[PDB]
């Protein structure tokens, strides 16, 4: 067909315009960079021209960022069977998460500058209830995997990078005084829904690429659609990274809290559940070995599977290290 | 069964014939005296195509008798009106209607 | 019959057991393995027992002779009562850990799920009947989990309340016929004062939280209210009160009630029917599940709409049902619409009826054009 | 009495204000039939006077504005509002004239922003439809649920928009004086009801270009200058009014987004023409390249040998300037594209002072000022303002999320598109109303109009962007939910939606692939519909995966788990729907089992070659749950498959057990035919689950094990006996009466074709003696039976056609294979 088929200039104008539109957005709009998070949170963190009366009331008026966080805490504390997807909360959580990190022998004194700037940049958020908000959204999701809980985990990590002591203390205080079991029940359900390597799915993927089928409006060659083996690998990674950051810095107060909940009516052993996921992962890897035992060379997709599976095993082992260090 | 009483006579020589639409301002009232429909509130003449039976029968065959420029009062029985089925949520079943019709012009 | 049931059944009140030892003093001392203690189901007030003709069942407290009803908790399955300590005791058994095996002390048997499973359990949920097996299987160890004070208190409330209303019901239908005339009542006096006090207690128990409360505190009180209401309905208190209205409604007036139960019971008839309607409204207000229970017997409440002794109470019950369950709306017929409109014609211009009519058109943002057509067909054209 | 007396007679004020609520309740959510009726109770003059009455109380004033909106405006506003999320831009000269910035002299990179909502928009929106109220018109002879759908009652909009503009102008100037007697009793009661009407007229597009300029001046007089009068953003409004103001700014921001999309489509129109011309001229120049070039011409002819999508991709692949060499475009064209990119980013406020100077800085400034002025209490107000703020900051993101719903069509297809959008709006309007007979015929003809529309075939991509299948899905699912246990009401509409969905699947693979994602959604709703006859919700799933490799491979194991569990229930419990019709009771459902089986048949057999992974999963599930095979093949206490067949044949030929006997119901179930057809489907499924012959030649372990299982489950001899079974043949006689059997209640050739397939694929034919033994008892009577039927009389009969298909598709190719 390709030697004889229709050139570009013979297409209908409207169809050609449609191709131009999708090509333009994929090549010039998605590729475009626009860093607006810093100038968003900068504006939202100013309460100006309200100090003329210099009133002494403790609450004063919350600045716009605090009001926004209070609103999202309110919609997370409301009683609802299922957590609906709020596209604006997903956008504001992503904006807040991207507005903290902002990221060859660096001198130890100037090394201390970027960290001590990061602590301030986190302190712009966690002093305004974002730490409690993250815990509430985690408890509210009831263990239902999705981009809603994923953006909450990403925000929690963005405010927990470097093992912030204040954030870990505020989070421990909120869980200890609230004494609710929804948080650890949702964490346990989330961890039990994490996926492992699947040989049957991999073989289906291999045969699917064996077909190499093509579409009609032009042609895509070797399409890069969603992989069906360890699709949620990124979500499992930053779930354990969130758990690791919680125990980072040898926080023995919270390390005992994960193992057992004194205040709560029901105790959930996160350490044991982490082990049980680790076993499910190594079972997958061990059963992935025997498929390549006969073969001598490991192909590209099998490489990319091992790369993501081992990166997940790394995050699990680091979390298990943090659970016991201190000791 | 229809009864027509003149309220104010008009011309009396030009009668509505088939072919020309009839342009009216009516004011329908229920028999108890509670007004239910009118055209002056909507402030637009009600032009209806006579002979094609798109309006209620009583109104249609009562408009034929009265002439141009005449304000006439009708009294439509339920048989020549909506009857037992009535109009849903507007006219009660088996009701006699009264209309304050005025044919201001034929086109 | 005891079962190893699963699912959402043991978030209810029917799965709550109270460990009642054999010692009066220091009855709340720390549990030690292998010491005698009874088992009591709080909502029913019955004790675990090994009877001769049905094995492991629950027996009434009147016939718990402490031989068939005692039990012990043991860490292992090897064959093993110690001396009582006048103190707090040694902390041995823990909550959520320390797997326990329950062994009957007089017989030495062990609790176990029954192996046979008939055609019903071939497809239905496995309600594994518990049998006190002579040796027992391997994985029959039990965890122990605490229940919150709200649930334990509520559970005891159903057990007391059920007895007080079952006794009230039996007294009520005892004089169902038999006109008294000018003599004494039929039998034992009705617990009118006790029932009235219990109703006023439950109404305040189920009062909706105030609007001035902060959102965080308010939602937690909603959770407490919904959970308590569901526990009562699941334990059958809602059915029991429905029978109470059913028995009371057969008499048209207080004097007519006096002719069958006595003049002293005539004064409290109006009060006790208002309180029942308020309790029913509180039991169903806000619950999708409890409001859904009226979809089968919706004519029961609509038929009472013309009673004059309690008109606002039943109207409130109807309003609570309609505002919450859309599935009730699809059951609405022309009979019901012509009945609700009659209240506007008979009881005066009560705007809450218009609120009920508004709730009949749209429920949860979904229109019901059958009800919209009936309402505009029956209410509007008359113009009266 | 005077209606103004209700400002003191509060007893009747509550009743009347609730009465107006009841009026909006009955005519709520597009009930235009009732909305016409209400025009008799409240006339247009009554409404307009109550609009103007400054002494009316608060609740009555807001009730009367909301009643006017509910009766006259809400149905059209809602239907339009749904269509504002899609941008179908026809290619017309006026569309070409659209540009990002107005022609001016401010700056080359960016002139001043044009006034939002002011200009020309070429996006398709269907026009409004209104019917003037006339209560003396004759009653239609069309019965209920068959008459054409009622339209909203009419009202003069030119006068209504003039009155609204005058009213808001009065309120704006009244608020500046700060009188002690605000209209209606409060500032909220003066401004919220009027702003609702203004917002509704903006959404319906009533206001013209001049009127929008007036509204922009009244909102903010100095920011919106083109080249006490205090603007609405500086009057210290309460929270309730601010919500309507946020809705106003939301509308203008949507207008700006639509302006950007239309400008982009215009630049697409011009740039495609220049790109087509340049690529054609370069192609012509390449045709003469053979006289001065060499073997490097493969690169320059790569484009013309590559399909167009990536031709544009590599043509445009010069953004970062590090890959200009691959791009063959001249610099003048490249500059043109980067020129439109620069002002597009400038328009979206990327990068090129109390004065905001435009909407984007205006909204962000006033939203932040509102937030820091007081602790905002209304959650909806907070959500509205922070959504506005997020859009202004992420100006490019909302555009990026708006392109997938953008589309361009030929100017000659607009009049067909309008009819399509009108029918889609009818379907969308059914998502908020409980289904009834009236709406049922509304959408059966709406769907039929879509089938009759040629755009539905010409542009499958556009139907996917509009989400037509999604809406039809939700409409079907709601009805399936209604009566989900007793009986599914309105089957005629359900089989029309399912028929439409199947026709949607057959248009293209992308439509099929999009339909595939809802497989699990369809399966759990398909557990009850099989009583309904025709196109079931399961048939949608079957056509969603029909004859496609990657979809069949991607079919999840748990979906088959759900299907086999449903099949087990069919083979374990009786059908209550069959029970209620007086049918004799058997402990399992054959028809439901068959309808699950033929779906599994479609799942494990693609393009004539069995899918090994799904075949193995299916047979492993079936062996793990033996009740799926039925009462026979159960082992203990169960007879053989053959004994189940002669038992069913006797039941089929013996009435008073084949059914109630009191098609007679034109869809009549026959237990005799049902049992045989269930077993035929079970055998045919196992036959297509059998491994391919080349796997057996390769001697794979799993292929041998699976075929060993199928051999153990179904013995060969019983297969040959059922092939050997006789068939009721039509007989000639009775003065030429061609007497034929009831093939809906008897043994059919397709049951044998299902048996033959299993014999062909599992056991096969290896030796001559067994081949002839299968022939002389099982096939040879069938060929002689069809030999007799082939004549001037019986050839066109149904049994003869069945035998023709059975031989030519099940027996004769097998004989041709086994010729040596």
């Amino acid at each position: 067909a390709c030697f004889r088929m229709t050139p570009l200039y013979n297409l209908p104008t409207h169809r050609a315009c449609n191709m131009f539109l999708e090509s333009y957005k994929a090549a010039w709009i998605l590729t475009e960079d626009h860093s607006f998070e810093d100038r968003m949170i900068d504006d939202l963190s100013k309460a100006g021209e309200q100090e003329e009366e210099e009133e002494e009331v403790e609450e004063k008026k919350p600045d716009p960022l605090h009001q926004l966080v209070l609103h999202f805490s309110r919609t997370a504390l409301t009683e609802k069977s299922k957590l609906d997807e709020d596209y604006l909360y997903m956008a504001y959580a992503d904006i807040m998460a991207k507005s903290c990190h902002l990221e060859v022998e660096v001198s130890f004194e100037e090394k201390e500058m970027e960290k001590q700037r990061l602590l301030y940049q986190q302190s712009r958020l966690h002093t305004r209830g974002a730490a409690e908000m993250v815990l509430q959204m985690i408890s509210a999701c009831k263990g239902e995997t999705g981009a809603m809980v994923s953006s909450t985990l990403k925000l929690g990590i963005s405010i927990l990078n470097g093992g912030n002591a204040e954030v870990q203390q505020k989070m421990l205080d909120y869980l200890k005084d609230k004494k609710e079991v929804g948080f650890f029940q949702s964490i346990q359900a989330l961890m039990q829904t994490c996926s492992v390597l699947d040989l049957n799915a991999f073989e289906r993927q291999n045969k699917a690429e064996g077909l190499g089928m093509v579409n009609e409006d032009g042609t895509v060659i070797n399409r890069q659609n969603g992989e069906k083996v360890m699709a949620d690998d990124e979500f499992t990674q930053d779930l354990f990274r969130f758990l690791q950051l919680l125990c980072e810095g040898h926080n023995n107060d919270f390390q005992n809290y994960l193992r057992t909940q004194t205040g709560n009516t029901t105790t959930i052993n996160i350490i044991i559940c982490t082990v049980d996921y680790l076993l499910r992962l190594q079972e997958s890897i061990s059963d992935f070995y025997w498929y390549y035992s006969g073969k001598d060379v490991i192909e590209e997709q099998g490489k990319r599977n091992f790369s993501k599976a081992m990166s997940v095993a790394k995050q699990v082992f680091n979390s298990l290290t943090e659970y016991i260090q201190g000791p | 069964g229809v009864e027509i009483e003149t309220i104010s006579p008009g011309d009396g020589r030009t009668f509505p014939k088939k072919g020309q639409t009839c342009v009216v301002h009516y004011t329908g009232m229920l028999q108890n005296g509670k007004k239910f429909d009118s055209s002056r509130d909507r402030n637009k003449p009600f032009k209806f195509r006579i002979g094609k039976q798109e309006v209620i029968k009583g109104f249609e065959e009562g408009a034929a008798q009265m002439s141009l420029g005449q304000r006439a009062k009708l009294t439509c029985t339920p048989d020549v009106a909506y009857g037992a089925t009535g109009h849903p949520g507007v006219i009660p079943p088996n009701a006699t209607l009264i209309f304050d019709v005025e044919l201001l012009n034929l086109e | 019959l005891v079962y190893y049931e699963g699912g959402a059944v043991c978030t209810h009140a029917r799965s709550l057991w109270r460990l009642e030892p054999l010692r009066i003093s220091w009855s709340g001392s720390h549990l030690r393995w292998g010491q005698p203690l009874r088992i009591r189901h709080v909502t029913t007030g019955r004790y675990l027992a090994l009877t001769e003709d049905q094995g492991l069942v629950v027996v009434d407290a009147c016939k718990a002779h402490t031989k068939a009803t005692s039990f012990c908790f043991r860490v292992s399955k090897e064959k093993l009562p110690k001396r009582d300590v006048e103190g707090m005791g040694p902390p041995e058994i823990k909550y959520g850990e320390s797997l326990c095996f329950v062994q009957h002390v007089a017989s030495g048997l062990w609790l176990t799920y029954a192996a046979p499973d008939p055609k019903a359990l071939r497809l239905g949920v496995l309600k594994k009947k518990a049998i006190l097996h002579q040796e027992g299987h391997m994985d029959d160890a039990l965890f122990l989990t605490r229940c919150q004070q709200e649930e334990s208190q509520a559970a005891r409330m159903i057990h007391s309340t059920a007895g007080l209303y079952n006794q009230f019901i039996k007294g009520l239908d005892s004089f169902s016929g038999k006109p008294r005339g000018s003599g004494p009542p039929a039998g034992p006096a009705l617990p009118i004062e006790a029932v009235i006090l219990s109703l006023q207690d439950l109404i305040g128990y189920f009062e909706p939280p105030s609007e001035e409360l902060q959102h965080e505190e308010k939602q937690s009180k909603l959770r407490s209210l919904r959970n308590r209401q569901s526990l009562f309905q699941e334990e059958g208190m809602l059915s029991l009160v429905l029978n109470c209205i059913d028995r009371l409604n057969v008499y048209t007036t207080a004097a007519h009630f006096a002719e069958y139960a006595g003049e002293e019971a005539a004064e409290s008839w109006k009060e006790i029917v208002n309180l029942l309607y308020e309790l029913l409204a509180s039991l169903i207000r806000g619950n999708r599940a409890n409001c859904a229970l009226f979809s089968t017997n919706l004519d029961w409440v609509v038929s009472k709409l013309d009673r004059l002794e309690a008109s606002s109470g039943i109207l409130e019950v109807l309003y609570c049902v309609l505002i919450e369950s859309p599935e009730v709306l699809n059951i609405i017929q022309e009979n019901h619409i012509k009945s609700i409109i009659s209240l506007l014609d008979k009881h005066g211009r009560n705007h809450k009826v218009l609120d009920v009519l508004c709730s009949l058109c749209v429920c949860n943002g979904v229109a019901v054009r059958s009800n919209q057509d009936l309402i505009t067909e029956n209410l509007l054209p008359g113009r009266e | 009495m005077d209606i103004l007396e209700l400002s003191e007679r509060l007893d009747l004020q509550r009743f009347h204000s609730h009465t107006l609520r009841l009026y909006r309740a009955v005519c709520a959510l597009g009930n235009n039939r009732v909305a016409h009726a209400l025009c008799s109770h409240v006339d247009q003059a009554q409404l307009l006077h109550a609009l103007e009455d400054a002494h009316l109380p608060g609740p009555l004033r807001a009730g009367y504005y909301d009643l006017l909106i509910s009766i006259h405006l809400e149905s059209a506003c809602r239907s339009r509002r749904s269509m504002l999320s899609e941008y179908i831009v026809p290619l017309t000269p006026e569309t070409r004239a659209i540009t990002l910035f107005p022609p001016g002299r401010k700056g080359g990179n960016a002139r001043r922003h044009g006034l939002p909502g002011v200009g020309v928009t070429t996006s398709l929106r269907p026009p409004h439809h209104f019917s003037p109220p006339c209560f003396v018109a004759a009653l239609p002879a069309a019965g209920v649920a068959e008459a054409p759908a009622r339209l909203s009652p009419a009202i003069p909009l030119e006068a209504l928009r003039d009155k609204a503009l005058r009213m808001l102008g009065e309120a704006v100037r009244d608020g500046g004086q700060h009188a002690r007697d605000p209209v209606g009793g409060s500032v909220e009661f003066q401004f919220v009801p009027v702003l609702k009407l203004v917002s509704t007229l903006l959404v319906m597009g009533i206001f013209g270009d001049e009127d929008v300029k007036q509204i922009l001046k009244m909102i903010e007089p100095e920011v919106f200058t083109e080249e006490l009068e205090e603007g609405l953003l500086q009057m210290k409004l309460p929270e309730s009014v601010k919500l309507q103001m946020c809705n106003l700014l939301e509308y203008f921001c949507d207008q700006e987004l639509q302006h950007r999309v239309e400008s982009l489509a215009a630049f697409a129109e011009r740039y495609v023409d220049k790109l087509q011309a340049n690529q054609r001229s370069r192609y012509a120049l390449l045709m003469r390249a053979f006289t001065m070039s060499a073997a490097e011409t493969a690169r320059r002819t790569r484009e013309f040998r590559s399909p167009p999508q990536e031709q544009i991709n590599m043509l445009l692949h010069f953004k970062d300037e590090a890959d200009e060499e691959d791009c063959p475009l001249p610099e003048d064209i490249r500059q043109d594209l980067q020129d439109f990119h620069q002002d597009l980013l400038a328009h979206c406020g990327i990068q090129l002072e109390k004065k905001p100077q435009s909407l984007q800085e205006l909204v962000s400034h006033m939203v932040v000022r509102w937030a820091q002025e007081d602790y905002v209490q209304s959650p909806e107000l907070v959500r509205a303002m922070f959504s506005l703020l997020h859009r202004q900051y992420d100006g490019l993101g909302e555009l990026l999320r708006a392109l997938p719903r953008a589309y361009t069509i030929s100017p000659s297809s607009v009049e067909d598109t309008m009819s399509l959008l009108e029918c889609l709006g009818q379907i969308r309007s059914l998502l908020i109303v409980q289904m009834g007979p009236q709406e049922e015929n509304l959408m059966i003809q709406s769907i039929g109009n879509i089938m009759n529309n040629k755009v539905f075939y010409q542009h499958p991509n556009l139907m996917r962007a509009l989400g037509m299948h999604e809406t039809v899905m939700e409409v079907m699912v709601n009805v399936l939910g209604g009566g989900e246990t007793k009986e599914i009401r309105f089957p005629k509409m359900v089989t029309s939606c399912c028929r439409f969905l199947c026709y949607f699947c057959r248009i293209s693979r992308q439509n099929q692939r999009s339909m595939f994602d809802h497989l699990s959604y369809l399966l759990e709703n398909s557990g009850i519909g099989l009583g309904m006859q025709g196109s079931t919700p399961l048939d949608v799933a079957a056509a969603s995966v029909i004859d496609n490799n990657e979809l069949a491979l991607a079919l999840q194991e748990q979906d088959l788990e759900k299907v086999v569990s449903y099949l087990a229930g069919c083979g374990l419990q009786s059908c209550p729907m069959l029970l209620a019709k007086g049918y004799p009771d058997i402990g399992w459902n054959p028809c439901g089992g068959e309808r699950y089986l033929d779906f599994l048949r479609f799942a494990v057999f693609v393009n004539g070659e069995s899918v090994e992974e799904n075949a193995n999963v299916v047979v492993r599930l079936l062996i793990r749950k033996p009740e799926c095979f039925g009462p026979a093949l159960r082992g203990e206490g169960g007879s053989g498959l053959l004994a189940a067949i002669e038992e069913a044949i006797r039941i089929s030929e013996d009435p008073a057990r084949d059914g109630p006997g009191v098609p007679p119901e034109e869809n009549r179930v026959h237990l005799g035919h049902a049992i045989m057809s269930f077993y035929a489907a079970l055998i045919d499924l196992l036959g297509r689950c059998a491994p391919e012959m080349h796997l057996i030649q390769a001697g794979k372990g799993e292929a041998l094990r699976i075929r060993a299982i199928l051999r153990s489950l179904v013995p060969l001899d019983d297969l040959v006996g059922i092939i050997s079974l006789p068939l009721q043949i039509p007989t000639l006689g009775k003065d030429g009466a061609l007497v034929q059997p009831k093939m809906s209640a008897s043994f059919v050739p397709d049951h044998k074709a299902s048996m033959v397939l299993f014999l062909d694929r599992v056991y096969g034919i290896e030796n001559q003696d067994f081949l002839l033994h299968v022939l002389d008892v099982g096939f040879l009577p069938d060929m002689r039976a069809a030999a007799s039927l082939d004549t001037a009389t019986f050839s066109t009969t149904e049994m003869a056609l069945a035998l023709n298909r059975y031989l030519c598709l099940a027996v004769l190719p097998l004989i041709t294979k086994c010729a040596p």
